[PDB]
């Protein structure tokens, strides 16, 4: 996905395919009660002490 | 113990005590029918001044299949026997004092919960 992105503007990506792949998705301020919720990819999901290990979504 | 409304039988109304002065006995009449039913529990009322609610009764199996919810792996289940469990508050309002857990087993077809 990143690769066909950054060669938008030159042939017709944008960011109504990330939403059609599946990828993000809109959640509501009513919904985003019932997410687990992660900051950063990489750091949050490694490997530690056990905190959830059950995010569902991840913030940009 | 507690007391249940049981309705009438012909015009499904509640039924009030009334305590018979005749045969000195306890009975559940009704104010539009005139349906009649000797009691067996001879209990009305009971009041629960300290509330104590067993939280049990009230969480769910389906507690367990929560994104959101803690999961330990010291707290095994009984019946099944499995590691992963969840564990939570009273998650009530009205909580006097105390943020004992209630351990839920998480695994299906199990639904299991306790308390340590
Ligand atoms: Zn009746
Ligand atoms: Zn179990």
């Amino acid at each position: 996905h990143i690769d066909q992105l950054k060669e938008r503007e030159y042939n017709n990506y944008s960011w109504q395919d990330l939403v059609a792949s599946g990828v993000v998705e809109y959640i509501d301020t009513l919904e985003e009660e019932t997410v687990m919720l992660a900051m950063t990819p990489d750091d949050l999901q490694e490997k530690e002490v056990a905190y959830c290990s059950t995010y569902t979504h991840c913030e940009i | 113990g507690f007391v249940g409304i049981r309705f009438c039988q012909e015009c499904n109304n509640m039924l009030y005590p009334k305590e018979d002065k005749e045969n000195r006995i306890l009975l559940y009449a009704c104010r539009n029918c005139d349906y009649q039913q000797e009691a067996d529990n001879s209990c009305i009322y009971v009041n629960k001044i300290t509330h104590e609610v067993d939280e049990l009764t009230q969480i769910i199996a389906d507690v367990s299949q929560d994104p959101t919810l803690p999961r330990t792996e010291d707290h095994p289940c009984q019946k099944c026997g499995h590691k992963e469990a969840v564990f939570f508050q009273s998650h009530s309002a009205r909580a006097e004092d105390a943020m004992r857990l209630y351990y839920v087993c998480t695994a299906p077809h199990c639904g299991h919960r306790w308390t340590e």
